[PDB]
RNA sequence: GAUCCUAAGAGAUGGGGAAGCUCCGUUUCAAAGGCCUGAUUUUAUGCAGGCCACCAUCGAAAGGGAAUCCGGUUAAGAUUCC
RNA sequence: UUAUAGUUUCUUUACUUAUUCAAUGAAGCGGAGCUGGAAUUCAUUUUCCACGUUCUAGCAUUCAAGGUCCCAUUCGGGGCUG
């Protein structure tokens, strides 16, 4: 306090060697990075066509929500559940000979791309999950317009990693609930009305419309610039 | 490399590395421009003062 | 017919560039925040000769604004610069001699030189003894100046491309005589291998389109066009005319 | 099967869909090097029609050859 | 969200962990014995009548040592097998392609007790 | 003396060309490891003071370069043997 | 006759994102906000108007000043400014 005195630094062209300081937006990214964010900026710039773009509008955080803590039950069976269950029914087998009728049928998740493709091809289903980041996107184009057309309620959920978190896989790229328990009929029947509001009944109208065709952040400022140039002078 | 410091260095500023008349003519040019950069702080610091306290005479 | 020694040259084999006994690569401090935005000071600690080259390389100590460094550049000296002397370096920086600001942040009529064809280039243009360009003109509005070369052609420079203020030193280096043949032979051997030049028309005709013949003579026309094949250029390339004009150039 | 409408929907090349996915790969590929490894199958109904399949073993590389 | 403060404007390879080897199997198995151990070193001595006037004079011991021995390795094999402190050694490769060392010793041990002690004369 | 350093240069690497033998380039459109202080004494292993980075290698028995002299000695070695 | 916006049909411009040419050890880009001193229509929700270094061959490198929680107030190390 009465030794030590305040001192101005000043960081202006000439005085005081520059401080190091966040230089996080200018840092020279490895190829693989530079290359992941330049394609995902790339993919927006260009238009993008009406089938590709009905991606963009995924599933809401509150609907999303609720299909998922419908879709948490109908698990596909464990490792360990499933050993279980078969030394069950093969120990039946032997005592009393009842094969096939004990171990109570299965509600689980329908799930893997050809297995659901066939079931809305069949009209079983009675909601379907289509993943929006699968790797070739062309695997699921078709799926909604398909899901219309047989007249199945299908949703686009936001998480591939989501859905393989529920059929304990890693990725699902699909879901698929094609039979539910009496008690849980309800819920799915209102779920169905809510996701068909967003994706099955606005469907014939995002058809129409393209995505993508949008500008920088550092262009968008500049348009604004020259269209206030003129009409705004 | 094994020298003792005083056979390579003259006990001065900068000894060993400049002369005498080269270190005493960079202190005397180090403290001047010292007291010529105070001198330029308080000029400017009252012609901003001056500026300050007289533009207000015309609004009026 | 042989490759002409014209041909061969552009192999680079012997006819590299002599670059030893160079200083370095003369340019401009790369364009940065401080040029840009203000000026850096730099002291010209030492003016120095160059191989090869007939003007004299000013190299001028600048600062390092983002480490603790004395960043070292080497510049070709324009003519009155001066040890010791401070050069300044940027849009702000006084119109002085030795001094590198913009072509934009400069007025009309002024004598530049060391000057960038593209903004961040670090010189291109009037590098050489005792050559200067004159910045004619400007336009604001596409903001793109005129500017006269030592060829006397008008180019149209960025705004933005610098330039170091007077005359490149070592001026009327060519107005004396090299003299007795050694004087080449002793400037070229710090350039290149492009001396003691035999005549093509003193050739056998394998070595040169001009060469044979029982008398010395070309034998066709020397003005030869711009689409003669690389290995058919020997004489004057698309020859807009020839001979000694009458009166000025 | 959803490799049925993948060889079909393949098979129509300038589809508004895959006009705009040829030019988003074909910089992707480009970007990355010459002869670089492939996470999956870009056409996962193409390779195993050829004979791939998705078990260890079997890998997919991507290679892009100078025309003319 | 939040991304971390980086005053580098240049990204570097991030340290991970270098784990030790760890074979299922020996790559021999079997280690091999010493190469060049002490009669592998030592050969033979050198009974040229030379040798011999610099054995009974100089206190030196002219021993004809194998290729790929250190002067470390001739001094150590000496004293393990001779039972003698080797105050120097110096070695010359000769024009028959052999090396040979002469082994000088301390003041302690006489030449010539060695010499009888090993046979030669 | 060689060994070490770099010179005109020669050359892997990343990469890109080429049907291929291999060719270009050597800092390039690369995520291109090393340095020291104690630590803490877990039969010695986890820290941090923290720093620093356009980056192989080969290339001179005349260039750069840590340090030796005298006397004596052998048939023939000695700036080395004594 | 044009009033559908259902293709370039041909020619005059424009957009970035492919492609392209540079440069940096990818530091300060773009938009806005301060302080402007002011624009006077008049102290503004109106739009023009800059953004810490210059006589001198010196120096400038390890976050100092205020402020806030911990260290039980030892040792200091930490948030945001600067």
């Amino acid at each position: 306090n009465p030794l030590t005195h305040s001192t101005p630094k000043n960081f202006g062209i000439g005085q005081a060697v520059q401080p190091k300081r966040n230089l996080s937006r200018y840092v020279k990214w490895p190829e693989y990075v530079r290359v992941q964010r330049q394609k995902k900026i790339l993919s927006i710039r260009l238009k993008v066509p009406p089938t590709i773009a009905q991606f963009q509008y995924t599933l809401d955080r509150n609907t999303a929500a609720e299909t998922f803590k419908l879709f948490n039950k109908y698990r596909p069976e464990t490792a360990a559940e499933k050993k279980e269950r078969l030394t069950k029914e093969a120990a039946a087998v032997a005592e009393g000979k009842s094969k096939q009728d004990a171990s109570p049928k299965p509600y689980a998740v329908k799930y893997g791309l050809n297995h659901v493709v066939a079931l809305i091809e069949n009209k079983k289903a009675k909601l379907v999950l289509i993943a929006n980041d699968v790797d070739p996107i062309e695997l699921v184009v078709f799926l909604p317009a398909l899901c219309k057309k047989m007249g199945v309620p299908y949703a686009i959920v936001k998480g591939k990693a989501r859905l393989g978190t529920l059929v304990n896989q890693k990725t699902s790229a699909v879901a698929a609930l094609t039979e539910v328990r009496a008690e849980d009929e309800a819920a799915l029947a209102k779920l169905v009305s809510t996701i068909d509001a967003n994706f099955a009944d606005k469907y014939d109208e995002v058809k129409k419309h393209w995505g993508g065709g949008i500008l920088g952040n550092k262009a968008q400022a500049k348009m604004d610039k020259r269209a206030k140039n003129s009409d705004s002078a | 490399a094994t020298v003792s410091k005083t056979h390579k260095t003259v006990s001065r500023a900068y000894g060993g590395s400049r002369c005498a008349n080269c270190v005493k003519e960079r202190i005397i040019r180090a403290f001047l421009i010292e007291e010529q950069k105070i001198v330029k702080k308080v000029v400017k610091e009252q012609t901003e003062a001056a500026k300050k306290s007289e533009k207000k005479a015309k609004k009026k | 017919g042989r490759v002409i020694r014209n041909q061969r040259k552009g192999a680079g084999s012997i006819f590299t560039s002599h670059t030893r006994l160079r200083q370095g690569a003369a340019k401009l401090r790369t364009l940065d925040y401080a040029e840009r935005h203000g000026y850096i000071r730099g002291i010209v600690k030492q003016i120095v000769h160059d191989s090869g080259r007939g003007a004299p390389l000013a190299k001028v100590v600048f600062r390092d604004p983002y480490k603790y460094r004395l960043r070292e550049e080497i510049f070709i000296a324009n003519e009155g610069v001066h040890t010791g002397q401070f050069i300044y370096a940027g849009k702000k920086a006084s119109l002085n001699v030795g001094n590198v600001l913009p072509l934009g942040s400069v007025p009309e009529g002024t004598i530049v030189s060391n000057v960038e064809e593209k903004p961040g280039d670090r010189g291109a243009l009037a590098r050489a003894s005792g050559n200067y360009v004159i910045i004619i003109g400007h336009n604001p509005d596409e903001n793109k100046t005129r500017v006269r070369l030592p060829s006397g052609a008008k180019k149209v420079i960025s705004s933005d491309a610098r330039g170091v203020i007077g005359v490149i030193a070592g001026g009327g280096r060519v107005d004396k005589p090299l003299l007795k043949a050694g004087r080449a032979f002793h400037k070229y051997r710090l350039k290149r291998n492009s001396w003691p030049k035999t005549r093509g028309v003193a050739m056998n005709p394998v070595d040169h389109p001009h060469g044979g013949g029982n008398h010395q003579h070309i034998g066709k026309a020397s003005t030869i066009s711009r689409g003669a094949v690389s290995g058919q250029k020997a004489g004057l390339i698309a020859a807009r005319r020839t001979g000694l004009l009458r009166g000025s150039q | 099967g959803a490799y049925k409408y993948l060889e079909e929907l393949q098979r129509k090349k300038q589809s508004d869909v895959l006009r705009f996915l040829q030019r988003v790969r074909v910089w992707e590929y480009r970007q990355k090097n010459v002869i670089h490894r492939a996470a999956r199958p870009t056409r996962p109904d193409k390779a195993r029609r050829l004979g791939y399949k998705a078990k260890q073993g079997f890998v997919i590389y991507r290679v892009r050859v100078r025309r003319g | 969200k939040a991304l971390k403060v980086r005053t580098s404007a240049t990204f570097r390879l991030p340290k991970t962990l270098k784990l030790a080897r760890a074979p299922k199997y020996a790559s021999k198995a079997v280690p091999h014995y010493n190469r060049l151990d002490s009669y592998k070193v030592i050969e033979q001595p050198i009974t040229s009548e030379t040798a011999m006037k610099k054995v009974e004079d100089g206190n030196i011991l002219v021993f004809q040592v194998s290729m790929k021995a250190n002067k470390y390795q001739i001094k150590k094999a000496v004293k393990e097998l001779y039972e003698v402190d080797v105050l120097k050694v110096n070695t010359l490769v000769r024009p028959n392609g052999t090396k040979k060392a002469y082994v000088r010793l301390t003041a302690d041990y006489d030449a010539l007790d060695i010499a009888n002690r090993i046979g030669y004369i």
